[PDB]
C-alpha cells in the first residue's frame, strides 16, 4: 500500500492521497490501479527533472512509487535552514513531514532538527556534509551504536571501503525509537582527521614517528625510571573507552600492585554518591521504554536537552498525549516542554519533597526520580543522593516488585560500563597519592586532574587532542566504528559495536595495546583473544555476556542499596564539543 | 611557494603560467577540489623519475572556463529554462528561480543565470 | 563408449567393513605406483618420501566415523589416484604438492599487525 | 563487628546471584540482612553485588598482584556462607 | 545433521578455525555474511587507489528463507556463527 504522507510516528494527514483503497486517516482493483496511476502524474506533473544531481536517486521514495504504482510515460526558490541541511524545495512533494517533526518531537536551530533529513521522502531536504560523495547501492550497511551520549542509541553506519559516508538511525524501541541527535550524525567527519596513526615518541618539545615495538619499551624505560611504588601508578578512562579495554587495564594495573584507576570525571567525592557497590544505584532501573507510562517525573541536576536529547524527545512525546507533569530542580535551561521549575539547588529539592511535589509522587502510580551526570561532580551530591535516597527508601511506590523508580542519567558511554567492572577506586586513601606512572586510556578531560611534572604519561587513543598534547608517548588506538566493541549505557543493557572499517595507519585494536604492554612490563595478561577477553568480563560481571539484555536488579538487594546512600549547573557548556571525535570534526565548527 | 600548488581554492592569487608543469591545469594553479590530489604531490613518484612532464595529459580546468562565461540575463521573466543548449544532446531541462537577487548557476551546465532588473548589483 | 583407464564405477558402500578395505586396498596402489609418480613427474625426492606423504594423507582420515563422509573421501580418492597415474595433472602441480610445509607469539603477531 | 574485618591483602569481593530460583535466596538473604555490617568494618573495600538470571551464586576475591580465588555457594546455608567469608582470608 | 561436511566441501579450514559468520534478518531473509578481517579487510592501491582485499568471503552473502535454515547450514559447514537477534 503506497505512501508518502504516511508515518505512525507522526500526526495523520491526507494530503498525498496515495493511500487510497484515505486509509491512513480511515479508521477500521482496476479502478485503485488507475487513481494511483492519476494521483502518481500529479507529483511528476512540477518535479523538477534532477534524479541524476540529486541525493535522493537510488533512495527516493517518489521513484520507486512512480515505478511501482504509476506509468512510465508523462520552480520556487531555496531556503537556508543551517549548514547541516541542504534545502531544494521544487523538489519537494508537499506532504508535511517537515513540520510534523519540527512542531511535535522537536519543539522548535535544534539538537534533534537534522532528523527531517530521514522523514523528507524527497530531495528537499538531504544531508549538507554527504551531498554528491555518494550513492547508496554504494554503501555498506553496519548495524552499531551510538558513543557520543550514554544512551547507546542505534545507529547504521554506512560505509564506502575504507571511508564512513554517513550515519543513520536504526529502529530500536526501546532506546532512541527511530532519532538520533545532530551530533550522533554529524560527527563522524572527524574520524578522518586529527587521527592517531603512528605511535609518537616525545623528545624534547616535539613529537616523531616510531615502531610499536619501540613504542613499548620506551614505556618499559619509562616504568622502570620513574619507578612508582604501590598506588602511584594512576589509570584514566576517558568518555569513548570500550569496556574489552577498561577490564585490560584494570588487569594490568593490579598486576603491577596498583589500585589507583579512576576516570576523567571530576567527582570531589572519590566514592561515587552513588556508589559502584549496587547496579540498582547508577541504572536507569525503569528502563528507557517505561518512560512513556511515566506519571511525575523528578529531574533532579539534569539537562535533557543537552545530556541526552534523543531521551528528551520522549518526555515531550508522553507530554501531548497525556497529563504528564516534570518538576525539575537545578539550574534554568530552555526545553521542549513544559516544566515547572522548583530551585536552582538542594534546599529546594528537599523543600520540594516536603511539597506537593512529594505528595503527587507518594500516590503516582508510576513515579520517577532522575538524577544528573554532572550532580556527582557537584558539592551537594551527598545531600542530593541522601534526600532523594531516603525518599526512595521511605515510600513504597517507588520500589515496587513491578515498578523501580530510581534511575541515574548518564551522558558519558564508558561510566555505567566502568563501574559494572568495578573501575572505580573506593577509597581516598589511593586517590590522593602522588602518581609517576600516568596511562590516559582515551582520556581528554584532564583540565582538571592533576599530572605530576616528572610523571611518566601515556596517551592511548584514536584522535589527537589536549591529552595527546601532555603524553610522553602516544599509542594509536582505533576508534568505536572500526573495532568489536562493547558498550554498557545508563540503563544497564549491554550492547556490543560491531567493526565496519579497519583502524587507520598502524593503530591497533585498544585492548590488544595494553595486553601488549603487559608483556613488556611482566604483568603479562592471561589473554590471547577476544573470546578470552570477553571470558574474562563474565569474571568481572556476569551478565556483561549477555547482549541487548537488561538485567533487572532483584527488589530486595535494590532497597538496601538505596538505603546505603543516606548550584545545580549543568555538566556542559558546549554541546557540539562533548568528545574528541566531535572536536575534531569540521562540520561541528560550522554549527558553532 | 607550495602553497598554491597543494591546497585548494575559490580563485588563483596569482597568473597561471601554462608552461608550468605544476600547476594543477595549465589554466589554473591550485586544485578545484578538497579531496583532489595536487598534481605537484602526483608527479612526485618513482614512475615520474625519467619521464617527460610535459607530454603528460592537461586538460585545461573547467571551473576557470566556467565562469568566463558571461552571466545570461532575463528579460519580463522571473525562471530561467536551460537544456544544455543542444536539445537532444545537451542535458536533461530545467527550471532556474531568480527570485534572490544573485546569479544562479545551472545544476548541469554551470551557466549563472540572472533577471536584467539585477544587473547592476551582480557586477558589483 | 569406454572409460578411461584406472577408471572405477561409482558405487555407495552400506557396509563399513567392506569399506575398510576398499580403503586399504586403494592405499596399496597409492604405495605401489609411487616410483611410477616419481618417473612420470620427475620429482626431486626419493620414492620413499612420497610413500610417507601418501601415508599422512590415509592417517589425516583416520578416525572418521560417518559412513557418507566415507564414501565421499573414498570417492574423492579415487578421482585422485586416477588423474596421478593418467599424468593428467601437470608436472608443476605434484611439484607444489610436496612444497606443503613455529607460530609466533602475540607479541610477535601484534607488532606486525597480526592476523 | 566479628569477623567481617577483612584482611589488607583482601582487595575486592563480587557477588553473584539470580532474581528468582530458590538457590540465590541463602545468598539473597546473607547480603541484604548483612550489608551495612561489612561496608562498616572495611569503610574502603569495594564489595560489588552482580546479578544474573539463574546464574549459581558464589563470591570471587580479588587478592593481591590481580590473584583471584572464586568460591561456589551453590545452595550453602547462611552461617556457612558467613564461615565461608571468613575463610576466605 | 550432526556430519562434518566441511571434510567433504573443499573449502579451506580458515572458514572454520578463523572466519566467524553472522546470521541475520536484515526484512523478510536471513542472511549469512562474515565478519571482517582485522586487517587486510580493505588498503588503498597506491598506484591508481583502488580498493585491494585479502578477503575472498567479503562479497558472498547467503540467502535463506527462515531461520532454521541458515542455523541449520551453519552447523553442517561447522562454522562459528552468532545470530544477531532482530
Ligand atoms: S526527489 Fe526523487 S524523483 Fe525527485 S529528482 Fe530526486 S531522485 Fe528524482
Ligand atoms: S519538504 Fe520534504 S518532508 Fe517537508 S512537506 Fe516537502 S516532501 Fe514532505
Ligand atoms: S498516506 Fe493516506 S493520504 Fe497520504
Ligand atoms: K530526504
Ligand atoms: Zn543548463
Amino acid at each position: 500500500i503506497p505512501r508518502y504522507c504516511y508515518h505512525e510516528k507522526l500526526a495523520v494527514a491526507g494530503n498525498c492521497r496515495m493511500c487510497l483503497v484515505a486509509s491512513c486517516a480511515m479508521p477500521v482493483t482496476p479502478k485503485i490501479k488507475k487513481a494511483r496511476e492519476g494521483v502518481t502524474e500529479m507529483l511528476l506533473e512540477n518535479h523538477p527533472l534532477d534524479c541524476p544531481v540529486c541525493d535522493q536517486g537510488g533512495e527516493c521514495d517518489l521513484q520507486e512509487q512512480s515505478l511501482r504504482y504509476g506509468s512510465d510515460r508523462g520552480a520556487v526558490e531555496n531556503k537556508a535552514i543551517g549548514p547541516l541541511i541542504k534545502t531544494s524545495m521544487n523538489r519537494c512533494i508537499h506532504c508535511t513531514r517537515c513540520v510534523r517533526f519540527l512542531n511535535d518531537v522537536a519543539g522548535a536551530n535544534s539538537e534533534l532538527s537534522a532528523n527531517v533529513i530521514d522523514l523528507c521522502p524527497v530531495g528537499a531536504l538531504t544531508s549538507k556534509p554527504y551531498a554528491f560523495r555518494a550513492r547508496p547501492w554504494e554503501l555498506k550497511r553496519t548495524e552499531t551504536i551510538d558513543v557520543h551520549d550514554a544512551l547507546g542509541s542505534n545507529v547504521r553506519v554506512d560505509t564506502r571501503g575504507i571511508e564512513v559516508m554517513r550515519v543513520l538511525p536504526r529502529l530500536n524501541d526501546e532506546i532512541n525509537e527511530e532519532w538520533i541527535s545532530d551530533k550522533t550524525r554529524f560527527a563522524c567527519d572527524g574520524l578522518k582527521t586529527q587521527r592517531l596513526t603512528k605511535p609518537l615518541i616525545r623528545q624534547g618539545n616535539t613529537f616523531v614517528d616510531a615502531t610499536w615495538e619501540e613504542a613499548l619499551a620506551t614505556i618499559a624505560e619509562g616504568f622502570q625510571k620513574v619507578q612508582p611504588k604501590e598506588n602511584e601508578i594512576k589509570a584514566i578512562v576517558g568518555s569513548l573507552t570500550d569496556l574489552e579495554s577498561i577490564v585490560a587495564l584494570k588487569d594490568l594495573v593490579n598486576k603491577l600492585g596498583s589500585e589507583n584507576v579512576s576516570t576523567d570525571g571530576d567527582a570531589t567525592t572519590v566514592p561515587p554518591a552513588h556508589g559502584a557497590d549496587f547496579r540498582s544505584n547508577y541504572i536507569f532501573n525503569s528502563t528507557i521504554d517505561n518512560i512513556e507510562e511515566a506519571d511525575q517525573i523528578l529531574l533532579v541536576g539534569t539537562n535533557p536537552r543537552h545530556e541526552a536529547a534523543v531521551l528528551n524527545a520522549r518526555i515531550r512525546k508522553v507530554w501531548l498525549r497525556s497529563d504528564l507533569e516534570v518538576h525539575h530542580v537545578g539550574e534554568e535551561f530552555d526545553s521542549t516542554f513544559e516544566l515547572n521549575h522548583l530551585g536552582s539547588d538542594v534546599n529546594a529539592l528537599a523543600k520540594a519533597l516536603t511539597g506537593e511535589v512529594g505528595k503527587k509522587l507518594s500516590e503516582a502510580s508510576k513515579p520517577l526520580i532522575i538524577i544528573g551526570s554532572g550532580v556527582t561532580e557537584t558539592q551537594d551530591a551527598e545531600a542530593v543522593y541522601a534526600t532523594v535516597a531516603k525518599f526512595v527508601t521511605s515510600n513504597a511506590n517507588i520500589v515496587t516488585p513491578e515498578w523501580n523508580g530510581f534511575n541515574l542519567l548518564h551522558r558519558e558511554a564508558s561510566r555505567v560500563g566502568a563501574l559494572d567492572v568495578g573501575f572505580t577506586t573506593q577509597s581516598p586513601e589511593v586517590a590522593n597519592t602522588k602518581a609517576k606512572f600516568i596511562y590516559l586510556l582515551g582520556a581528554d578531560e584532564i583540565v582538571n586532574k592533576d599530572i605530576p611534572k616528572d610523571a611518566f604519561v601515556v596517551y592511548q587513543g584514536h584522535h589527537g587532542d589536549l591529552g595527546a598534547s601532555f603524553a610522553d608517548v602516544i599509542l594509536p588506538g582505533s576508534a568505536y566504528t572500526e573495532k568489536t566493541a562493547t558498550y554498557v549505557n545508563t540503563e544497564g543493557r549491554v550492547q556490543s559495536t560491531r567493526a565496519a572499517t579497519n583502524p587507520p595507519g598502524v593503530a591497533r585494536e585498544d585492548w590488544m595495546i595494553i595486553r601488549a604492554l603487559s608483556e613488556y612490563l611482566g604483568a603479562t595478561l592471561p589473554y590471547d583473544n577476544l573470546y578470552e577477553m570477553r571470558s574474562r568480563l563474565a569474571d568481572v560481571a556476569p551478565h556483561l555476556l549477555r547482549h541487548e539484555v537488561v538485567e533487572p536488579v532483584s527488589e530486595g538487594i535494590a532497597k538496601v542499596g538505596f538505603q546505603s546512600l543516606v548550584l545545580l549547573k549543568n555538566p556542559i557548556e558546549n554541546f557540539y564539543f562533548t568528545d574528541v571525535i566531535s572536536k575534531s570534526s569540521p562540520t561541528m565548527a560550522k554549527c558553532v | 611557494s607550495t602553497k598554491e600548488l597543494t591546497t585548494a581554492r575559490i580563485k588563483d592569487i596569482s597568473k597561471p603560467d601554462e608552461n608550468n608543469l605544476q600547476q594543477q591545469a595549465p589554466n589554473r594553479i591550485s586544485p578545484w577540489s578538497k579531496s583532489q590530489k595536487p598534481r605537484a604531490e602526483a608527479q612526485d613518484n618513482v614512475r615520474f623519475a625519467v619521464k617527460d612532464l610535459a607530454k603528460q595529459p592537461r586538460p585545461y580546468a573547467a571551473i576557470d572556463l566556467i565562469y568566463k562565461q558571461p552571466i545570461r540575463y532575463i528579460e519580463h521573466d522571473n525562471v530561467a529554462v536551460c537544456d544544455g543548449n543542444g536539445g537532444a544532446q545537451g542535458h536533461p531541462k530545467v527550471y532556474i528561480n531568480l527570485d534572490q537577487n544573485k546569479a544562479i548557476p545551472c545544476g548541469y551546465c554551470g551557466l549563472r543565470f540572472a533577471q536584467a532588473a539585477f544587473k547592476e548589483d551582480i557586477e558589483s | 563408449t569406454n572409460p578411461t583407464a584406472f577408471a572405477q564405477t561409482t558405487r555407495y558402500v552400506k557396509d563399513s567393513t567392506e569399506m575398510r578395505t576398499l580403503v586399504l586396498n586403494l592405499y596399496r596402489r597409492y604405495l605401489r605406483h609411487s616410483r611410477g609418480f616419481v618417473n612420470n613427474y620427475n620429482l626431486d625426492i626419493p620414492a620413499s618420501q612420497v610413500r610417507t606423504k601418501i601415508r599422512q594423507e590415509f592417517e589425516r582420515q583416520r578416525f572418521v566415523k560417518d559412513l557418507p563422509l566415507k564414501n565421499v573421501l573414498y570417492m574423492k580418492a579415487q578421482m585422485e589416484f586416477q588423474e596421478l597415474v593418467n599424468f593428467w595433472k601437470q608436472q608443476c602441480h605434484v611439484m607444489q604438492y610436496f612444497e606443503s610445509i613455529k607460530g609466533d607469539s602475540f607479541v610477535q603477531k601484534f607488532l606486525k599487525g597480526a592476523q | 563487628s566479628s569477623k567481617f574485618v577483612f584482611p589488607k591483602v583482601v582487595k575486592e569481593l563480587r557477588f553473584f546471584l539470580s532474581q528468582t530460583g530458590e538457590a540465590s535466596v541463602p545468598l539473597r538473604s546473607f547480603l541484604t540482612k548483612t550489608y551495612p555490617a561489612i561496608k562498616k568494618a572495611n569503610p574502603t573495600l569495594p564489595i560489588l553485588i552482580r546479578e544474573a538470571y539463574g546464574i549459581p551464586p558464589s563470591v570471587t576475591a580479588r587478592l593481591e598482584k590481580g590473584h583471584e580465588v572464586k568460591t561456589n555457594l551453590e545452595g550453602f546455608s547462611a552461617d556457612q556462607i558467613a564461615k565461608t567469608l571468613q575463610s576466605i582470608a | 545433521t550432526d556430519l562434518a561436511k566441511e571434510l567433504v566441501s573443499g573449502a579451506p579450514k580458515e572458514l572454520i578455525t578463523e572466519r566467524v559468520a553472522r546470521i541475520y534478518q536484515e526484512t523478510e531473509t536471513w542472511k549469512i555474511d562474515w565478519d571482517i578481517l582485522n586487517k587486510g579487510n580493505r588498503w588503498e592501491n597506491d598506484l591508481m587507489g583502488y580498493q585491494s582485499s585479502s578477503d575472498y568471503m567479503q562479497g558472498t552473502i547467503l540467502k535463506f528463507d527462515t531461520r532454521e535454515g541458515a542455523i541449520r547450514f551453519a552447523k553442517g559447514q561447522g562454522w562459528d556463527y552468532y545470530i544477531q537477534e532482530p
